[PDB]
RNA sequence: AAAGGUGAAAAGAACCCCGGGAGGGGAGUGAAAGAGAACCUGAAACCGUGGACUUACAAGCAGUCAUGGCACCUUAUGCG
RNA sequence: GCGAGAGCUAACUUCCGUAGCCGAGAGGGAAACAACCCAGACCAUCAGCUAAGGUCCCUAAAUGAUCGCUCAGUGGUUAA
RNA sequence: GUAGGGGAGCGUUCAGUCCGCGGAGAAGCCAUACCGGAAGGAGUGGUGGAGCCGACUGAAGUGCGGAUGCCGGCAUGAGUAACGAUAAAAGAAGUGAGAAUCUUCUUCGCCGUAAGGACAAGGGUUCCUGGGGAAGGGUCGUCCGCCCAGGGAAAGUCGG
């Protein structure tokens, strides 16, 4: 017996193309093109799970160091001074004490420098 | 650049035998329909043609003559239309647009006296 | 309805204000040219527009202008003074093909393309 | 010699290069007589007029 | 060399509308003309019309991540 | 890199010995950069500590401290 | 983790058997935010108009982006080059649905040991009449060496 393509073949192809949406020319119209850019994706995605992750904590850092310096005190002096006083919060949460809640990173702000003392 | 005249695509020879041809029909017949361009290069050797034409001599006959090779015409423009234009100073000529043709897509005119 | 087939049964589809010149020997992005230049208005105004539009393609886009028309009048007691090019446009018919000899021995193929262009008239209202 | 093109140009670019193949509508007067539609300083079509009347009916 | 397919049945569309015609819109037949003789399905490239959000200080393998804006609500009011 | 020959104690040179890396190695650093320095990625995380390398602004992190040096932009490429 | 070795699987036709669907609509096609560790797999809706899914087992012409691969369709270059001798055209008139291109008239221009006339070779109805206009004509055609029909070719002495 032989076994044609029949309808495989588009079946893949459909698929590519349609994760392809949005891609500009013919990156989303023509199958290898499209096929070959999400390789590249593959590459850009896996990175950036970890690079985001990379991201965000500087994120949260510049925040800190600006709220940080408002009261007078550096960042760096700032955290040894929270880990002195064996304040023990994540700098994500230290990120939005300092950017949503002022009198009260201002508290840690008193506590740490008493820590540095 | 202050030059003058058309080249209307030809020779020298071509560019006569046009105004010749064309101001002896124009004569023959009153009105003619030609392209814009061609009327527009066709009034003011026409004008002149008509104006020695209103000298009446033999003189003004045998200038005629040259420029319109057919007798019966020149016979007309000497006899018959130069002596009416008489009294009016030049201007024997107008030209009107018709327009666009079809095959070659130009804006023909209509030129009379 | 309960089936397609009863649909297709009951209702019949209706093209109101529409007219087709099928196989059009001319190009598409010509006659679109001109076409551009008809869409969107006033019936009255695509009818002489297309008597002073210097374009050959002006010609068959006038006489489907016309069939649509007489289509919005006739088949469908439209409203003659209140009629306007609602949707126009030119597709691509089966283009003919042709060999053509070139310098030393190559030879070409020339594409006379063909074409399908689309009026459709509607009544305009402000309100 | 013999220049040819480098890669396909886009539809995108081709498209760019036609913004200026709109063509213009002839502005377009209505006969002071007969009534239909004629172009400025060209004799109506419709009668024949371009004051009193040249070209025939 | 390439070449295939209306419909169960030709009942193959009388007649009316625009057009020289081509083509089409009706009507009528048909279960269906979402089968009309360029007639089974009719993908993709490729060409267009319309709509959403968008773009005229901009350096770009066109993706990817993050966030904000608008829009939308049939595995859909959230993980969108 | 170290050890030699060849070569001009030339070559991003050639031919051997030896360690490591690339080859078949992504991740951070060295602006960029197979090889160098740190380091071997089973997947998820908007979590914490570190390595080389860094903490004036672009750019995460002391415009840090104390005792000096250089004033030449030396810094930011060579010699008798 | 490259060559390579090993392991477990996904999907495709055909085949046997079981289950079983299908005009209250199959396969195929189309959209989609659901499912599975991946090949992949379902739900719903639109299309279509007569066949087909699932399970186990068997056999393969069994899975594509490459090969300046093969066949085919359609893009780019682009409304670009070009429209095939620089012998040349103008008006009127007619026709016609439509004419710069067809017909008539008047001229103009170009060949004239030729661009005129008559044979041969070759071609094969291309000749004449009447009609036609899809394509062929490098535009356009109402015209034609194109399409349709009907006519036309006569030898004791020319050639065999
Ligand atoms: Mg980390
Ligand atoms: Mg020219
Ligand atoms: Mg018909
Ligand atoms: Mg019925
Ligand atoms: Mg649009
Ligand atoms: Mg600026
Ligand atoms: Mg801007
Ligand atoms: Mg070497
Ligand atoms: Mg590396
Ligand atoms: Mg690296
Ligand atoms: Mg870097
Ligand atoms: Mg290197
Ligand atoms: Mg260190
Ligand atoms: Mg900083
Ligand atoms: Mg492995
Ligand atoms: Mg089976
Ligand atoms: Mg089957
Ligand atoms: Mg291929
Ligand atoms: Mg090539
Ligand atoms: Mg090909
Ligand atoms: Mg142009
Ligand atoms: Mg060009
Ligand atoms: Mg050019
Ligand atoms: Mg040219
Ligand atoms: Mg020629
Ligand atoms: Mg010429
Ligand atoms: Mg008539
Ligand atoms: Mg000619
Ligand atoms: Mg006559
Ligand atoms: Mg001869
Ligand atoms: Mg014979
Ligand atoms: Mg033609
Ligand atoms: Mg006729
Ligand atoms: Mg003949
Ligand atoms: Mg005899």
């Amino acid at each position: 017996p032989r076994a044609k393509t029949g309808i495989v073949r588009r079946r893949r192809h459909k698929k590519v193309l349609k994760r392809a949406k949005g891609f500009w020319g013919s990156r989303s119209k023509q199958y290898r093109n499209a096929f070959q850019t999400l390789l590249n994706a593959a590459t850009y995605e896996y990175r950036d799970r970890r690079n985001k992750k990379r991201d965000f904590r500087r994120l949260w850092i510049q925040r800190i160091n600006a709220g940080a310096r408002l009261h007078g005190m550096n960042y760096s002096t700032f955290i040894n001074g929270l880990k002195r006083a064996n304040i023990d919060l994540n700098r994500k949460v230290l990120a939005d004490i300092a950017a949503r809640e002022p009198e009260a990173f201002k508290a840690l702000v008193d506590a740490s420098r008493n820590a540095r003392q | 650049h202050g030059k003058a005249g058309r080249k209307l695509n030809r020779n020298s020879s071509a560019r006569v035998a046009l105004a010749r041809a064309q101001a002896t029909a124009l004569l023959r017949e009153g009105r003619i329909q030609t392209t814009l361009t061609k009327a527009k290069e066709l009034r003011p050797f026409v004008e002149q043609l008509i104006t020695t034409a209103k000298g009446g001599d033999l003189h003004s006959r045998r200038l005629v003559a040259q420029d319109i090779h057919d007798k019966d015409v020149v016979r007309k423009v000497m006899d018959e239309v130069a002596p009416k234009y008489a009294e009016r100073p030049g201007g024997y000529t107008r030209i009107l647009r018709v327009g666009t043709r079809r095959g070659d897509g130009v804006t023909m005119a209509l030129i009379e006296l | 309805f309960r089936n397609k087939k009863q649909r297709k049964q009951q209702v019949k589809l209706r093209k109101p204000g529409f007219a087709v010149a099928k196989y059009v020997r001319m190009s598409p992005r010509k006659v679109r040219l001109v076409v551009d230049v008809i869409r969107g208005k006033s019936v009255q105004d695509a009818e002489d527009l297309l008597r002073f539009i210097p374009r050959s393609a002006s010609e068959p886009v006038a006489k489907v202008l016309n069939s649509a028309k007489a289509n919005a009048l006739h088949n469908d007691e439209m409203l003659e003074d209140r009629l306007f090019v609602k949707e126009a446009y030119v597709d691509a018919g089966p283009t003919l093909k042709r060999l053509i000899p070139r310098a030393r021995g190559s030879a070409n193929i020339i594409k006379k393309r063909t074409s399908h262009i689309t009026i459709i008239v509607a009544e305009k209202g402000n309100k | 010699k013999h220049p040819v093109p480098k890669k396909k140009t886009s539809k995108s670019k081709r498209d760019m290069r036609r913004s200026h193949h709109a063509l213009t509508a002839p502005n377009l007067t209505e006969c002071p007589q007969c009534h239909g539609k004629k172009l400025s300083h060209h004799i109506c079509p419709n009668c024949g007029y371009y004051d009193g009347r040249q070209v025939l009916a």
